[PDB]
């Protein structure tokens, strides 16, 4: 039983979701084509003799990405049904993909999900993969989210997003789809697991000795944190997180639900060979900010909660000494109304590699994920570019035109003023 | 599966035309007849954006060629690839419009016009999902100029929800072939602001520049500057043909590039480019690229882009490229050329990035810019249209084809009211 | 446990460094890629299995010196980010070394050497190798050992430094790198072990028979001093001397932390055979001025304490009777206020001798460390020489550009003659 | 890492600056077409110091070469290495300056120069941390001199923070080829004291010298003479280069060799050098090589060191050698010699030692020489620009190109300061 259904949205998301699946299928040992020459269930529906089949919808509103899987590698892995495409894109445009393209695929999709969540029989619930910044990702996702939850209802709804950086931005209009998307993920998403691609590619210079990362550097990555969270489901340890258990160790309240992940240890083969990777070493190296997935200073910040997802050759003792260790140390802060802040979950399986990846295969492996105040940071950044564009209306009949009002985004804008005042306020002592 | 519909009208836009489709075909393999000869499946995968298929492995440009002269067509079909059309898409008068923006707009062109229109429907039926129209002209001449504007404004009638995009090649008075220029391209301008979506500014003057001083070329042809124009437009409609890594459209591009809805006058450039004999002492490198596109030498419109400043510019790269890379280049060229940039504007710069280079090359780049300067071309133009307009000079021709005075006060009222809107996002 | 950290700064430092680790590797039969086919972890860090790595991190503002070791012999015994380098290097600038050139750098090496010091469990301290003179070796060392001292604390910090010489000098500006350094070395320099290039070349010709001795023949021999104060450490014999201790018994006052070293015996295949290299004899030969480290006169000079450090094959008696014979002999005289001025310290194991060196192997050798007053004759040299310069002003400008101010150096010139004057009180007798 | 951006103005200058690139070129394996053919890693380690990495395994030296003659460029382009500059890289006018420094600096080179500093910049930009610049001309004509200068005032003024670095070949009254030489080189004087951190003194004199006495040439060609310039170019950045035991780069070299600001003017010096029929009886040895090198009939200055005092020596040797030997060597020098070093500077003699010698030698060494007997040199010139400004001979011309008797006067009386400031210093 105890299944997770894979939604992937728009361009990043259909790209991230390649990844983890190419990483799934390595981790049960599950060849492109279906075949397996237990616990794969989770991820895998399967149907007759040598067949496993992803619970997963990849949704686009452009044929272009979706088009490449239909072709490549893993074509015989996914049946047709389960890839979704249109034929125009959202261009960039939140409204679009919410309202004037999006209506006229929504349905579609949501009757395949619910005929894939027919055919599992202990849903835990969903992982949906979308970047905030494109009309796709930001208005399509939006919209179905609250289907979802509507439908569903009390079912467990966890996004992980590629939130748009300070500095190295693609798009011009990013800013206003991360607002308008951001209204909604509030109050239909359960947890939401922010990514900065500019934090990723420093990683990647810095921690791999890589020149030139590409985004099949980053979501190869993105993938393994994924592989962390559901390996409590997908294998068993001596200490097992499931994802309520997670929520509710990590969420203190029902808006405070953004933590950030950071994964370690992540070095090259040559690199690491010198390298003595111990638990306590990588326990220490999750709470430096280098290491971060999201671009923002934790030393600026507070901790609330933070979840620590050990993996492979780990025991229980060492991981408390590593906390005690952090404990002790004065520059990582925990609020005062949080006295203990750590769950803590072992598992025996090591992290599997991909074939020509980046990392180098080590015998422990740690995904940590911690809410803090820092990330408020972010908002701040997003709100103020925001601001300054709408002062001049710059782009916004676009919107319009599409059906959206004006009205729309102020609202937006105070929602997500009020959800950083919100977490100021729980920072504070008392 | 968005399939784009092309126009040619008038001599420069025919030619221009006829090399753009010279090279689309050479990119998606195919040879003269129509027939597919390429290599890669990706070539085929999105054929019918551009093409047509016919009976027995054969593809027909989606393209309709207009002239109210029938030496032009001969011309076309006379030349290298002059067969791939389909003779029922070549309309074309028997009179020509003798530079005279009122005879392609309200006389000779209103006579021809129907028949390209009904042309324009059934390739629009053809289509199962129509995008939108390019149009290839001049605004200086008769036809390309009064009958395009004419057929673009019927278009839009019709299609009010597709995209509208033209390669407009505008007069220059280094350049100066013609006497009515300043009339005919005033007139056009005007109908253009209310009608086009996206309008690519090309002007000779700088296409001559470019081959002078960058291709480091003796002698010029037409067919050389023609060659950068095709290239340019390949460049846009890359991401419609081919796979890639970050892929932005017709409309994509359009969304990002024009915040206010008259703002869409593009500076193209295109890169790299280089003499034969300075080829081996550089790098293929996206810094580079990136170096040679901002620079105002390779902009094909004839405009200082430090006279003014950066709306928006959308960078389309083609080759296998670090992403990476690419941001810090855009990032830097922001940073370090902050004045040149609209402040209220955060991260003026967007990125698409196609997998497939073009054909020679392992990388390129072309760059679409939206730049406060642009205003300086209408300056110069509507000065000109002054001086004789002032005097009434030429006048008479205009009003024997039905044209008041009135008409010409309004079209010049226009521009100069857009050339103020420029300015005053400038600041 | 009991480890300790090596900082090897500047090019002399780096040299210096090499030499050292060749050493240690054999003797702790380490292979150049850290294979070795107990005590070595005094030096070494292990990883995983087959690997061991030096408690080390060189540092230079140059990539020049440094790129040798990545290129050369024991490139694989290093890991890379151990070996830090900038662009450009200080000039001869004590002012680019501890703050326009050295202010983008020491961040970096402090957070790497904490990262080291985190993996060692009883941190005896630090050892720290670089030149007075050059821009680098002074400035940046100077800026690094505060760094230490404020992180750090009560770590003791032992600098190994290459002093000028009073005719043998290769720069110019040398005199002013050397006093604005050690000012500096004053306040956060537990023990300093001051060198001199001159003496060593004079050993060479007058006791090795060598008529051209480079570079690599110092260093080496310089490295076998190094050897010797930590061999009590990385071995273990009938009497031993830790780091503490040998403070303690060195060091009668806080300033007056400059013991001159020597090390006997220094000879040739060839001319050991025909001498009777005994204990009395070693143990005579270091008390004689021909044999010194630094060119200066102790006859002139007063003892305030002597470490002996012998190693090989030696017994407790002979040493009493060698220090007993040192004790009778009229020329070696010890201040009034200490009654016995040797500590002592015998280790088994013999020295082990580098393939292709310029000293011969014996059964005995020793290290002796001693507090002497004619040091503060170097001082006295190099004091008249920045005087002269001075008075012109000759050189200050480029110092100042580069954010030095001149009263600076009127008060490290004030500091040193303060220094002097010290030195100069603890000599006479009541 | 520490990139050299190299630049040639004028004749003499392009030629030198040829002979030192072929040296250069040689030393780290690269052929006539820019291909490193080379045995040894060390040869590449340091490349990018001098060149840029092209497309295809080749090397292109980060060199402008500059003139108001194209002819000098034709001639450059047409000799053996011509191929491997880059053709964007060549600046060049098509009148010629005429030996009027005023024509270089104000009018003719003001309107080149501009590209010139277009093409600099982005050199600069290539490189990854450029370190400074190295400017080979002539003081005594009117583009390597007039131009020069206006280039390097234009440089310091972007890179103020950068080492400027000049070889500068000044006119001596032996052999005198022009009649203007005092002017030129007066005021060009006057702006390298402001401008340039260093400036070599080479004279034609002293090369000749060299050649017909030292190296016993029958025939001297100016190639010959050029050779020797070019060697002791490679000399000082030999240590940017290569490894060795003990490393000194411009920085350094400047910081230990300049006590006060203006005193910036070098005495070069190049061993070993000897006859071929002298060159068996011979001891290839650092005591030789540094008894040639303090001697005065191997200084590269027409000036006699034993009429002043030394302030600093730079010495830079290149092979295997004793440390101990050299430091040996250099203090006796300075024992023996003490009346010839100025007593308030202790260790008047910096030593600097890279491992890989020059192709051909085993060892070798250049010696840098900050002499204040260099003041009979100026002393000369001033004596003749007296000679004719006195009378305002040949004024009117320098006039004609905008320039007033009142910038003479400033000059000279510029010159004459400094002058004075190092006869000071000599005591
Ligand atoms: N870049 C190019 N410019 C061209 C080309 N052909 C013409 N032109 C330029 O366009 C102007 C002449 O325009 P046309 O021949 O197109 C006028 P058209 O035939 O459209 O209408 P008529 O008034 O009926 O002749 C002028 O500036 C020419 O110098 C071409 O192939 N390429
Ligand atoms: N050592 C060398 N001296 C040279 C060389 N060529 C010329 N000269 C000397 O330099 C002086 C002539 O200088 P130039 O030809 O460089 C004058 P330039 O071309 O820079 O400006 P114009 O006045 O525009 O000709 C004179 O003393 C020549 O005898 C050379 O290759 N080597
Ligand atoms: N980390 C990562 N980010 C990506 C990837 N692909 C796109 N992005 C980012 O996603 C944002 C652009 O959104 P897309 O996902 O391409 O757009 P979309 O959802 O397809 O929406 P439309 O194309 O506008 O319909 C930018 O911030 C990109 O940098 C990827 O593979 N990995
Ligand atoms: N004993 C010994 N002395 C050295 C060695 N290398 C350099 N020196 C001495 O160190 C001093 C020069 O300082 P360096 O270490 O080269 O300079 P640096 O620390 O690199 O400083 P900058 O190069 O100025 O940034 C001189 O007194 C040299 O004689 C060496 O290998 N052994
Ligand atoms: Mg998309
Ligand atoms: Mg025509
Ligand atoms: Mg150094
Ligand atoms: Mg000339």
């Amino acid at each position: 039983m105890r299944e997770c259904i894979s939604i992937h949205v728009g361009q990043a998301g259909v790209q991230i979701g390649n990844a983890c699946w190419e990483l799934y299928c390595l981790e049960h040992g599950i060849q492109p084509d279906g075949q397996m020459p237990d616990s794969f269930n989770t991820f895998f529906s399967e149907t007759g003799a040598g067949k496993h089949v992803p619970r997963a919808v990849f949704v686009d509103l452009e044929p272009t990405v979706i088009d490449e899987v239909r072709t490549g590698t893993y074509r015989q892995l996914f049946h047709p049904e389960q890839l979704i495409t249109g034929k125009e894109d959202a261009a960039n445009n939140y409204a679009r993909g919410h309202y004037t393209i999006g209506k006229e695929i929504i349905d579609l999709v949501l009757d395949r999900i619910r005929k894939l969540a027919d055919q599992c029989t202990g849903l835990q619930g969903f992982l949906v993969f979308h970047s905030f910044g494109g009309g796709t990702g930001s208005g399509f996702t939006s919209l179905l989210m609250e289907r979802l939850s509507v439908d569903y209802g009390k079912k467990s709804k966890l996004e992980f997003s590629i939130y748009p950086a300070p500095q190295v931005s693609t798009a011009v209009v990013e800013p206003y789809n991360s607002i308008l998307t951001t209204h909604t993920t509030l109050e239909h998403s359960d947890c939401a697991f922010m990514v900065d691609n500019e934090a990723i590619y420093d990683i990647c210079r810095r921690n791999l000795d890589i020149e030139r990362p590409t985004y099949t550097n980053l979501n190869r990555l993105i993938s393994q944190i994924v592989s962390s969270i559901t390996a409590s489901l997908r294998f068993d340890g001596a200490l097992n997180v499931d994802l309520t258990e997670f929520q509710t160790n990590l969420v203190p309240y029902p808006r405070i639900h953004f933590p950030l992940a950071t994964y370690a240890p992540v070095i090259s083969a040559e690199k690491a060979y010198h390298e003595q990777l111990s638990v306590a070493e990588i326990t220490n190296a999750c709470f430096e900010p280098a290491n971060q997935m999201v671009k923002c200073d934790p030393r600026h910040g507070k901790y609330m909660a933070c979840c620590l997802l050990y993996r492979g050759d780990v025991v229980p003792k060492d991981v408390n000494a590593a906390i005690a260790t952090i404990k002790t140390k004065r520059s990582i802060q925990f609020v005062d109304w949080c006295p203990t802040g750590f769950k803590v979950g072992i598992n025996y399986q090591p992290p599997t590699v991909v074939p020509g990846g980046d990392l180098a295969k080590v015998q422990r492996a740690v995904c940590m994920l911690s809410n803090t105040t820092a990330i408020a940071e972010a908002w701040a950044r997003l709100d103020h570019k925001f601001d300054l564009m709408y002062a001049k209306r710059a782009f916004v009949h676009w919107y319009v035109g599409e059906g959206m009002e004006e009205g729309e985004f102020s609202e937006a804008r105070e929602d997500m003023a009020a959800l950083e005042k919100d977490y100021e306020e729980v920072g504070v002592d008392s | 599966m968005r399939e784009i519909v092309h126009i040619q009208a008038g001599q420069c836009g025919n030619q221009i035309g006829a090399k753009f489709w010279e090279v689309i075909s050479d990119e998606h393999g195919i040879d003269p007849t129509g027939s597919y000869h390429g290599d890669s499946d990706l070539q085929l995968e999105r054929i019918n954006v551009y093409y047509n298929e016919a009976a027995g492995n054969k593809y027909v440009p989606r393209a309709i060629l207009v002239d109210l002269e029938p030496g032009t067509m001969d011309s076309v079909r006379s030349g290298p690839f002059g067969q791939i059309f389909r003779p029922d898409n070549f309309v074309f008068g028997q009179s020509g419009a003798g530079n005279n923006w009122a005879k392609g707009h309200y006389t000779e062109g209103a006579e021809l016009v129907d028949s390209v229109l009904d042309v324009v429907r059934k390739e629009s039926e053809s289509c199962d999902c129509l995008q939108g129209f390019q149009l290839t002209h001049s605004l200086g001449g008769g036809t390309g100029s009064g009958m395009g504007t004419l057929l673009i404004s019927k278009i839009r009638e019709e299609y009010p929800d597709r995209i509208m995009n033209t390669f407009s090649v505008v007069p220059s008075p280094k350049v100066s072939d013609t006497v009515v220029e300043p009339y005919n391209a005033t007139l056009s301008v005007h109908q253009l602001v209310e009608n086009t979506d996206e309008t690519y500014c090309i002007d000779n003057e700088a296409l001559y520049d470019i081959c002078f001083r960058t291709l480091k070329l003796t002698t010029p042809t037409y067919g050389d500057l023609n060659h950068l124009v095709s290239a340019t437009m390949s460049g846009v409609t890359t991401c419609l043909r081919f796979p890639g890594q970050l892929n932005a459209d017709l409309r994509k591009l359009a969304v990002n590039m024009v915040p206010f809805p008259r703002l869409h006058f593009f500076m193209p450039g295109f890169a790299p480019l280089t003499s034969r004999g300075s080829q081996q002492y550089r790098a293929l490198t996206v810094p580079e690229l990136t170096q040679q596109m901002f620079d105002a030498k390779n902009m094909m419109a004839a405009c200082d882009p430090r006279h003014g400043r950066y709306l928006t510019v959308a960078a389309v790269f083609r080759g296998r490229m670090s992403m990476k890379e690419v941001d810090e280049q855009m990032l830097n060229v922001q940073n370090k050329n902050s004045s040149y940039f609209v402040e209220w504007i955060p991260n003026n710069v967007k990125t698409a990035v196609c997998d497939i280079p073009p054909r020679g090359l392992k990388m390129s780049a072309t760059f679409i810019g939206n730049s406060t300067a642009i205003q300086e071309l209408f300056k110069r133009i509507s000065e000109q249209f002054t001086a004789m307009f002032r005097r009434k000079a030429f006048l008479h021709w205009y009003t024997g084809e039905g044209m008041d005075e009135m008409e010409f006060t309004e079209a010049e009222s226009n521009m100069n009211d857009l050339v103020s809107e420029y300015q005053q996002y400038q600041d």
